[PDB]
RNA sequence: CCCGGUGAGGCGGGGGGGCGAGCCGGGCUCUCGCUUCUGGCGCCAAGCGCCCGGCCGGCCGGGCGCGACCCGCUCCGGGG
RNA sequence: CGCCGUUCCGAAGGGACGGGCGAUGGCCUCCGUUGCCCUCAGCCGAUCGAAAGGGAGUCGGGUUCAGAUCCCCGAAUCCG
């Protein structure tokens, strides 16, 4: 048709794809954290992950911070054994799909 | 008075009948209508001054 | 006849003489933020070097060709929601005792049709947000041989169907009578996007500083250019 | 070892700065049409003593240029201000003390 | 329309009432704290026979939730006498004694009588 | 992207007005555009032009422009 | 889970006088009502925080086995 929107959003390192995600997260990067989208997107991604362009069906635009999980304890100072002396380095077993 | 007991009373009570009456006081009512007239008078000799130079230059 | 009492009492609005008189300040507000981002971000799109497949949106149709363009497009609209069923009663008496050629909205059936070349003139909004769904369409056009023209205005184009807003709109067939102008149309079309798209291709737009930010460039220069314009003799 | 008494400092709650009875920041006249092409004049109302500030603060009292309204401003006092003397601000401010220009 | 002020403060829109399609509850809930509710029983101590003696008042046990205004209506809606002042204070018992003094003309000691405290 | 300020209040060009260097009334460089003797007052328009609306050119009462230059893509600045 | 934050990245006022339009109740006279625009409006942060801070206005005499500036009598007083 949806094919071309497809193989399109496939060269992000375009000319065109690397404008349009930059003014696009440019945009984003301004709105509030979690604010409601008035329409799809990406109309092809969202029917391949099921949305169906009928009333009920809602999109919510949503950022989360990138990087790692930081081990929420005092200064330093996790008292173990050297094993869990970790802190800084660490990863979440989460996406952050998953936590948006 | 104490500040709420202001509403009972009237007001020749309250003012004194003069041009700033109650809150302001005689002397500096006096000591700026002077002021008053005063500066308005030297912009108005400033004024003059002002076209009195212009007509000759 | 004059009355001696109506004097003219003129203010003088300098520094500290006067308050200064409730001006104009539409410049000067603090605006909401959905108005700041959206008027800032019209500015992106004259500060960024646009590539040109965006940037060949910005090339639309003209003021007089628009007109007649819509005046075929008026021939052709889709049925409304009570001809649908008055259709169905005069096929009902049809019963009891051909489809016209029509417009053909939607990209999923435009792009479908131009690979089919069933089409014979396609418009194309040249203002759909997400601008990825036409993106590739000129060069589809071009590619097919089939004659694409922008139009400005996916609000425009979606009165000649009875929907809020479309897309693109196709001229697959026309009547006898109308082909004489939609060959008037495909000719001043077609020298206008497909013979040129080698240069429509290569065109990128934006790139341009703020007036505020060329003058004191145009300045500049021109002090400099003064200079040898001057110390010659 | 307990957190010394150097870091103890960082939180506060205890080390925070009495501002109970202090009269506001002492800060120049914003910048506006005025004070940036011309000068704006202003009296001294008064002479106050911040507490816990070695210098004096002085009430200078300026009108708004745009609306019907006399505002007040806390300056520092330069030496030699008095009250009822006259503070002006801006470009074209003359120069002698207590009058703020670039 | 020119912005006279460099503030866009937000514009005043319409504000419609509640049409609604069907009452949330289907009757008013009666009112539970009727006339007679709000007078429990007199008192029959030799500190209320001297109130109603020589201060020709009465004694009442009233609802804790009633105000001196609800009392006054109604000891004028069951005993048909006009009253002249309500003093109420909570008992430590936990209700509410209610000291209403009847007007000049009515007689406690013979609006008692009637309704049978004396 | 960051910072400061403000009730994001006159920013950038251009025009219009006055003073002086100059060429011989006309084009440019300039600059300014109205507040410095005092512990006063200072808004919510005077004025000229334009239109309309009721009662008898005349009473009454409204609106628009100038006054208060036009045009602009970031509120101004400072970083980057 | 929540925490931070209290004017800070905010379309943060549901108000007022006058006027114009509309409706209503009655000496439908003349006020009052509420609907719609026009005009005007700063603020500075929802709310909580003191029975010793701020905070209008009650005193005399009598009386009970236990309550009185609180009940009774008599004199006032503030707010609406
Ligand atoms: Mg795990
Ligand atoms: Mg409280
Ligand atoms: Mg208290
Ligand atoms: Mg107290």
């Amino acid at each position: 048709g949806y094919k071309y929107i497809q193989e399109l959003w496939r060269k992000k390192q375009s000319d065109v794809m690397r404008f349009l995600l930059r003014v696009r997260c440019w945009q984003y990067r301004q709105l509030s954290a979690l604010h409601r989208a008035p329409r799809p997107t990406r109309p092809d991604k969202a029917r391949r992950l099921g949305y169906k362009a009928k009333q009920g069906y809602v999109i919510y635009r949503i950022r989360v911070r990138r990087g790692g999980r930081k081990r929420p304890v005092p200064k330093g100072a996790t008292y173990g054994k050297p094993v869990h002396h970790g802190v800084n380095q660490l990863k979440f077993a989460r996406s952050l799909q998953s936590v948006a | 008075v104490r500040p709420k007991v202001l509403m009972r009373l009237s007001k020749t009570k309250k003012h004194v009948s003069r041009a700033y009456g109650g809150s302001m006081c005689a002397k500096c009512v006096r000591d700026r209508i002077k002021r008053a007239f005063l500066i308005e008078e030297q912009k108005i000799v400033v004024k003059v001054l002002k076209a009195q130079a212009q007509s000759q230059k | 006849v004059v009355n001696p009492l109506f004097e003219k009492r003129p203010k003088n609005f300098g520094i500290g003489q006067d308050i200064q008189p409730k001006r104009d300040l539409t410049r000067f507000v603090k605006w909401p933020r959905y108005i700041r981002l959206q008027r800032q971000r019209a500015i992106l799109y004259k500060r960024l070097k646009v590539p040109p497949a965006i940037n060949q949106f910005t090339q639309v149709l003209d003021r007089q060709t628009a007109t007649q363009l819509l005046k075929l497009a008026h021939k052709y609209r889709p049925e409304t929601k009570q001809e649908k069923k008055q259709r169905l009663l005069a096929r009902a008496e049809k019963k009891a005792a051909k489809r016209p050629p029509v417009l053909r909205a939607g990209v999923n059936t435009v792009t479908t049709l131009v690979e089919n070349k069933k089409a014979q003139l396609v418009v194309i909004a040249h203002d759909v947000d997400p601008i990825e769904l036409v993106v590739f369409l000129p060069a589809l056009c071009r590619k097919m041989g089939v004659p694409y023209c922008i139009l400005k205005g996916k609000a425009r184009l979606g009165r000649l169907v009875h929907r809020k807003t479309c897309t693109t709109v196709a001229f697959t067939q026309v009547n006898s009578e109308d082909k004489g102008a939609l060959a008037k149309l495909v000719e001043a079309i077609r020298t206008n996007y497909n013979d040129r798209y080698d240069e429509i291709r290569r065109h990128w737009g934006g790139n341009v500083l703020g007036p505020k930010s060329v003058a004191r460039i145009a300045k500049l220069e021109k002090a400099k250019a003064k200079e040898l314009a001057t110390k010659l003799g | 070892g307990r957190v010394i008494r150097g870091q103890r400092k960082g939180a506060g709650s205890v080390f925070r700065a009495h501002v109970k009875h202090r009269k506001g920041a002492a800060r120049l006249r914003a910048v506006d049409f005025a004070e940036r092409h011309g000068y704006i004049k202003g009296i001294v109302k008064d002479i106050i003593h911040d507490p816990g500030r070695g210098a004096p603060l002085a009430k200078v009292v300026f009108r708004d240029p745009y609306r019907f309204k006399k505002r007040t401003e806390l300056f520092i006092a330069a030496e030699g201000i008095h009250t009822g003397q006259f503070v002006y601000c801006g470009k074209k401010a003359q120069l002698n003390i207590g009058n703020v220009l670039p | 329309k020119i912005r006279t002020s460099p503030t866009f403060r937000r514009p005043k829109t319409l504000r419609l009432r509640r049409q609604p399609k069907y009452p949330r509850k289907s009757a008013p809930r009666r009112n539970k704290l009727d006339h007679y509710a709000i007078i429990k029983f007199p008192l029959t101590t030799e500190s209320a026979m001297k109130k109603i003696e020589d201060n020709n008042t009465l004694v009442f046990i009233v609802d804790v939730k009633a105000n001196k205004h609800q009392i006054k209506q109604a000891v004028k809606k069951l005993y048909d006498i006009d009253v002249a002042k309500v003093n109420t204070l909570i008992r430590p018992d936990g209700e509410k004694k209610a000291y209403v003094r009847l007007a000049p003309d009515y007689d406690a000691l013979d609006v008692a009588n009637k309704i049978g405290i004396i």
